[PDB]
Order: C-alpha cells, then sequence, then structure tokens
C-alpha cells in the first residue's frame, strides 16, 4: 500500500536473502583463508562477485523508493545505506580502469619484492624481510638503504597509478552528489534527521583540528624526549634542534613507535611486567589463553562465547601441509557464526591481541538482534574501540595478578608505571600526528587544494609541520611516499584509528567511572563490575541503529568525541616528561638543520 | 546448506488459528499488479531456510511438535496408561477393577 510498508517488505527480503548470500561469501573467505588454494581462491572470487552483483541489484531496486516519504528512522537509515551507488554511477570504462588499477595496486603492495644492489638473487618480502631489520636494526645506513629503496621502487611505480586513482574517485564522489572522494569517507560519522545529535560532514575536520591542538604539547614533550634518547643512540645524526629522521622510528613508515622502547627506555635498571615466562613455566595453550578472556568477559558480564566458536575457530597454526594467513582476525560470517583465526604464540601480544579480537567477537555478537544492514558499529571507530579497551584492561598488573600470571609480591612502583606509560605513548600517543596528517593531506588532494605538481613539498612540509619528522634525502615529483602504506594503496579510510584513540580512552574512563575505581586512570581495571558490562551492552546492542553522538551520550555524557581522557591517562608521564625537559628544547624546527 | 525447509515470509493478513497456507501465488506489496512474474514490489512468499552445521544456537534447526488436545461429545478414547497394582488376595481391600 504505502511507500513505508513496500520499503519495509523489500528490506525484509534483502536482509533475509543477504544474509546467506553474506554468510556464503564470508564462509568462502575463511575457507580461503585457513586454507589457501586455488580451488578456494576461485569459490572465494565466485562467492564475492556473486555478492556484489546482488548488491548492484538491490541497490538499483532500492533507489525507487524516496527517502523523505519514509519517517522511520532505522528503515530511513537501512534504505540510505543501499541506496548508494558506489562505483555502479560511474561509466562501465572508468568503473573497470579504477578496478583494474585497485587490483593492480594490491598485487604491488602484496608482491612487492625489493632487495640491496649487487646482491640480486634472492630479496625480501616486506612483511618479515624488512619488518624485522625496520623494528630491530641500529644502524643508520642499512635503515636508510632499506627506507630509501623500498619507497624508490613502490613510489615510481604507482605514481600514476595514484594520480589516475584520485582523478577516478573524485569523478566518482561528485557523480555521487559529494564534494570530494574526502566528503565521501567523513560522511560515515554525519547524522541527518535527529533533533539535536546531527553531525556534519564539514565538523570532523574541524573536531579533529581541536583536539590535535590539545593533544600537541604532550607530543611536543614525547618528540623532545625521544629525540634526546635518539641522540643518544646516533650521536651525530640527530640535531638538538631539528626533526627526526625518518628511517630511525622503528618502523617501516612511522605508524607506531613501540620499536623504540628499548632505545628509549626511562628505567632500564628496573624490571620488566613480562608475563611470557610464567605462561612457558605452566604451559599455557591457546586455548587456556582464549579461555581466560572469556573468563575476563563473563567476569564483566557480557556472554560468553558460543560452542561453534570453539569448533569451528582456528587459534593454532594448522601445519606445514596447510597454508594460512598468520594475521589475527575476527569473523562475523552471519547467522550467529563468530570465529577467530589467529596463529596464537605463547608471547604478551598474543594475549592482548586474543582479548582484542574477543571484544571485537563481543561487539559482532552484541548486535545480531540487529537487521542485517545495520549490523556494524555506529561509526569505523567504536569497533575497534571496544577491542583497544580490552587490550587496555587486559595489559594492567592488576589483570595479570588477579589470574595468577603475576607474582602477588611483584612491587608496583612509580618508575615501572612511568616505563609502561611511555611504552603505551608510543604506541598510541605517536600515532596521532602521523594519522591526523595523512588524513588531511588526503582531504587536501581529493579536495584539490594541493595540485598534482607540488603534493610532496606540501607533504614533507606538512610531515615537518605536524609529525616533526624530516627527509633524510628531498624526494621530487617521481616518487610516490604516501601509498608505500597497506591502507592508502588499497582504498582504505585512516580517520579510524585517530577516533579510536580518543574514543579507547572516552569508553575507558567511562567504564572505569562506572566500576567506581578511584586511582589512576591507567591503574583501573574494568573485571569483576557487573555496571560497568551493562553500561558497555547497552552501546553494544544497538549497533548502527543509533547515531554514534547517542551512544557516546549513552557511555562518557557526551555528544561529541572527547580529548580529555587521553590527557587524564598519561598525565603522570605528562608531569614526568615535562620535569625531564627542563634542559632541553621542547618543539621542533621545520628547516633543514639535522641532514637533508 | 539444507534448502529443503521453507517459511511464508510474506501474507496480507495475519493467519487463523490452526491454519496451514501452502499457497505459492505471488505476494503484492505494491499497488501494481505481479502478472505472475518476480519483479518490482512483487516477492514470492515462501523462502528456503539454509540450516547448516556450524551455525549458532539460534540459527540452528529446531524440530517442534506441538500436540493439541480437545475433549468433544464423543467418546474419549486416547487415555493415559492407568498404572495397575499387584493383586492381593484374602484381604479386606479397596478395589477398583475397570472402574
Ligand atoms: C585444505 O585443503 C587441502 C587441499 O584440498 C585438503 O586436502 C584439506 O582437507 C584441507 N583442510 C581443511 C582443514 O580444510
Ligand atoms: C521502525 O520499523 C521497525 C521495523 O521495521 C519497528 O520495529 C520500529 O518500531 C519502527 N519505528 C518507529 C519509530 O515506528
Ligand atoms: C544513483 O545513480 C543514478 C543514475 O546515475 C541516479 O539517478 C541516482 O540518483 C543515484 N543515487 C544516489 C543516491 O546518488
Ligand atoms: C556459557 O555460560 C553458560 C552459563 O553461564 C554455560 O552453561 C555454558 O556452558 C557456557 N558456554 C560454553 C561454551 O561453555
Ligand atoms: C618515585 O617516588 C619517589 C618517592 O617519592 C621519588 O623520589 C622518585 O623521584 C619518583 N620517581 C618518579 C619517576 O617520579
Ligand atoms: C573477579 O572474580 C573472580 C571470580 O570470582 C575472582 O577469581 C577474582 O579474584 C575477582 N577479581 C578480583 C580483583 O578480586
Amino acid at each position: 500500500s504505502t511507500i513505508e510498508e513496500q520499503a519495509k517488505t523489500f528490506l525484509d527480503k534483502f536482509n533475509h536473502e543477504a544474509e546467506d548470500l553474506f554468510y556464503q561469501s564470508s564462509l568462502a573467505s575463511w575457507n580461503y583463508n585457513t586454507n589457501i588454494t586455488e580451488e578456494n581462491v576461485q569459490n572465494m572470487n565466485n562467492a564475492g562477485d556473486k555478492w556484489s552483483a546482488f548488491l548492484k541489484e538491490q541497490s538499483t531496486l532500492a533507489q525507487m523508493y524516496p527517502l523523505q516519504e519514509i519517517q522511520n528512522l532505522t528503515v530511513k537509515l537501512q534504505l540510505q545505506a543501499l541506496q548508494q551507488n558506489g562505483s555502479s554511477v560511474l561509466s562501465e570504462d572508468k568503473s573497470k580502469r579504477l578496478n583494474t588499477i585497485l587490483n593492480t595496486m594490491s598485487t604491488i603492495y602484496s608482491t612487492g619484492k625489493v632487495c640491496n644492489p649487487d646482491n640480486p638473487q634472492e630479496c625480501l618480502l616486506l612483511e618479515p624481510g624488512l619488518n624485522e631489520i625496520m623494528a630491530n636494526s641500529l644502524d643508520y645506513n642499512e635503515r636508510l638503504w632499506a627506507w630509501e629503496s623500498w619507497r624508490s621502487e613502490v613510489g615510481k611505480q604507482l605514481r600514476p597509478l595514484y594520480e589516475e586513482y584520485v582523478v577516478l574517485k573524485n569523478e566518482m564522489a561528485r557523480a555521487n552528489h559529494y564534494e570530494d572522494y574526502g566528503d565521501y569517507w567523513r560522511g560515515d560519522y554525519e547524522v541527518n534527521g535527529v533533533d539535536g545529535y546531527d553531525y556534519s560532514r564539514g565538523q570532523l575536520i574541524e573536531d579533529v583540528e581541536h583536539t590535535f591542538e590539545e593533544i600537541k604539547p604532550l607530543y611536543e614533550h614525547l618528540h623532545a624526549y625521544v629525540r634526546a634518547k635518539l641522540m643518544n643512540a646516533y650521536p651525530s645524526y640527530i640535531s638538538p634542534i631539528g626533526c627526526l629522521p625518518a628511517h630511525l622510528l622503528g618502523d617501516m613508515w612511522g605508524r607506531f613507535w613501540t620499536n623504540l622502547y628499548s632505545l628509549t627506555v626511562p628505567f632500564g635498571q628496573k624490571p620488566n611486567i613480562d608475563v611470557t615466562d610464567a605462561m612457558v613455566d605452566q604451559a599455557w595453550d591457546a586455548q587456556r589463553i582464549f579461555k581466560e578472556a572469556e573468563k575476563f568477559f563473563v567476569s564483566v558480564g557480557l556472554p560468553n562465547m558460543t560452542q561453534g566458536f570453539w569448533e569451528n575457530s582456528m587459534l593454532t597454526d594448522p601445519g606445514n601441509v596447510q597454508k594460512a594467513v598468520c594475521h589475527p582476525t575476527a569473523w562475523d560470517l552471519g547467522k550467529g557464526d563468530f570465529r577467530i583465526l589467529m596463529c596464537t604464540k605463547v608471547t604478551m601480544d598474543d594475549f592482548l591481541t586474543a582479548h582484542h579480537e574477543m571484544g571485537h567477537i563481543q561487539y559482532d555478537m552484541a548486535y545480531a538482534a540487529q537487521p542485517f544492514l545495520l549490523r556494524n558499529g555506529a561509526n569505523e571507530g567504536f569497533h575497534e574501540a571496544v577491542g583497544e579497551i580490552m587490550s587496555l584492561s587486559a595489559a594492567t598488573p592488576k589483570h595479570l595478578k588477579s589470574i595468577g600470571l603475576l607474582s602477588p609480591d611483584f612491587q608496583e612502583d612509580n618508575e615501572t608505571e612511568i616505563n609502561f606509560l611511555l611504552k603505551q605513548a608510543l604506541t598510541i600517543v605517536g600515532t596521532l600526528p602521523f594519522t591526523y596528517m595523512l588524513e588531511k593531506w588526503r582531504w587536501m588532494v581529493f579536495k584539490g587544494e594541493i595540485p598534482k605538481d607540488q603534493w610532496m613539498k606540501k607533504w614533507w612540509e606538512m610531515k615537518r609541520e605536524i609529525v616533526g619528522v624530516v627527509e633524510p634525502v628531498p624526494h621530487d615529483e617521481t616518487y610516490c611516499d604516501p601509498a608505500s602504506l597497506f591502507h592508502v594503496s588499497n582504498d582504505y579510510s585512516f580517520i579510524r584509528y585517530y577516533t579510536r584513540t580518543l574514543y579507547q580512552f572516552q569508553f575507558q574512563e567511562a567504564l572505569c567511572q562506572a566500576a567506581k575505581h578511584e586511582g589512576p586512570l591507567h591503574k583501573c581495571d574494568i573485571s569483576n563490575s557487573t555496571e560497568a558490562g551493562q553500561k558497555l551492552f547497552n552501546m553494544l546492542r544497538l549497533g548502527k541503529s543509533e547515531p554514534w553522538t547517542l551512544a557516546l551520550e549513552n557511555v562518557v555524557g557526551a555528544k561529541n568525541m572527547n580529548v580529555r581522557p587521553l590527557l587524564n591517562y598519561f598525565e603522570p608521564l605528562f608531569t614526568w616528561l615535562k620535569d625531564q625537559n627542563k634542559n632541553s628544547f621542547v618543539g621542533w624546527s621545520t628547516d633543514w638543520s639535522p641532514y637533508a | 546448506g539444507n534448502y529443503n525447509y521453507l517459511y511464508r515470509l510474506f501474507r496480507k493478513s495475519n493467519l487463523k488459528p490452526f491454519e496451514r497456507d501452502i499457497s505459492t501465488e505471488i505476494y503484492q506489496a505494491g499497488s501494481t499488479p505481479c502478472n505472475g512474474v518476480e519483479g518490482f514490489n512483487c516477492y514470492f512468499p515462501l523462502q528456503s531456510y539454509g540450516f547448516q552445521p556450524t551455525y549458532g544456537v539460534g540459527y540452528q534447526p529446531y524440530r517442534v511438535v506441538v500436540l493439541s488436545f480437545e475433549l468433544l461429545h464423543a467418546p474419549a478414547t486416547v487415555c493415559g496408561p492407568k498404572k495397575s497394582t499387584n493383586l492381593v488376595k484374602n484381604k479386606c481391600v479397596n478395589f477398583n477393577f475397570n472402574g
């Protein structure tokens, strides 16, 4: 009869058929991931093509129902999600060219092998051959060689491809009634139709700058301390007044600073909180690790894992005969099937990763009651944030003592808390200027603020201004230095890490206030608190049905992303860094003073 | 995937108690006539289930048997099994033989 009832029946048919097709596609992807064989690749490709064609046909049917004659918020949200053209609005030639460009960039990044000139008989893949060198080497010219050679090969291959990519994506976005591709990415956080809780695409950039202005003093102090320590490690390369050399940050691109903990440790003399040896002595299997994580989640009041999770997940490396992807990934296959694919080792990192992925599984389980097209996070930040809060809570010494992994007579003094907070800052705080600079640069590229001949001159200028990292040697326009990273080369949004980082500490403060913890924020554990789990599950059950602003009001009581919980988390470390930087100079100069 | 189990997804009106609907006519959700072809606003009302052994407990197949008990003026013949106490003789007992 009415338009709304027609849309409701169409959405019911879409949900029912899409859930089964999504299950078949997800199962094919799972079978490929746990068993890398050519028939599994073919089945995955067939299922993906069926899924994409079905989404195209359903979007084509969905557009025939006008949005303004529907008043129900959930129905309008699902219709808005379904009615997006995607690449369909673009011409078939340009769509095929864009798909070919994306596939060839994926192959170039995945199968990119670079090695030293004069020794070309065998070469190393970036995933283990170069990651270990970047994370563990102490030699200046070796790291410089690896960094420059990989950016030379990858950038020189990808620069025309990226030039075509920006034009095609901008054309598709303007064909989809967006200002640019950056506006298309920012449309994920757009809330329309809710009184008071509306959020605009233009507000996101302003909020990111407003938060980053408060991030800047803490990052300046951390950068000064890391600069002083790297000056101790490398005597002549680093200048007291200039930026840090790019190839010395402990990772390939500068994404994380967590590999500099050994060089920049405050108190090396004091012991660490490593619990690896305790699990090795007691012979802790990966099954025991996941059971302890499940015990943590039932302690806070969340539901425990299903029988199908334990039966169908692969939590151990299969063997030599069977090949599998080693990256830990939580799979929501659909229809209540939740699995974790992780090659779990007996390490602290794998244990925290197990908590993070089980948090992903809990988030997936919570919105199972919702309709299929609303089975996602309210934004991209929440989905990662709910895993990161478990990663925060599990790493505390109180949690390790509670589960028996740490000695009950371990002395928790201020020095161990300072070095632990510094490690957490290197992992968490250090990625924020890099993320903000990369997203702002990509937004300016899509918007047309930066012409194609001036991409790199601005980019390094941004990196000196924001990240405080100087190029070793100047790069011309033949290089494509951003696209060496996995997310940007494969058409992925990058602001999710920034939003995840702020939401992580906001959720942490909310749950610790719920759990009535009375001490420092970093000393807080959310185990044994039913009310904190209930407060979390109230937001978790909503999924994408409600706006992220309303969900944030439900958890932290604020209508916008906030930077104050992060500063509160690192406040002892902030005071310690302010004390330690009296002799040294906080801040950097954008000039070429160290090396160029 | 076991697609041998079907369920009705759309009907114009709710079913009456103890009603079976085995009609396979195209459901008309819109003003336009379906004309017997599944196109726009016209869907087939019977949809298949896709039972798999790796499913969650809320999606696994459950066999349901509903027993309906009614009493009508006809002689009731489906009776429960009246238990029989062993027979004791030569003592003053309370006997109940076939009512
Ligand atoms: C993996 O694939 C091989 C190749 O067909 C097959 O023999 C084996 O049974 C598969 N293993 C699993 C666990 O699916
Ligand atoms: C929107 O539709 C759903 C079912 O599609 C219904 O359960 C919900 O109550 C509706 N909301 C309003 C405000 O009518
Ligand atoms: C999708 O594309 C078609 C044809 O280009 C257009 O008529 C329609 O308005 C588009 N839908 C949206 C939501 O932009
Ligand atoms: C989850 O918890 C319930 C009750 O707390 C228990 O009966 C069930 O066995 C648990 N699930 C698993 C897979 O152990
Ligand atoms: C730890 O506390 C002691 C005692 O107050 C103090 O002397 C020391 O400087 C503190 N260390 C740090 C790193 O704050
Ligand atoms: C939380 O509850 C578990 C189960 O009762 C218990 O073993 C653990 O000690 C509790 N945590 C603390 C910090 O007491």
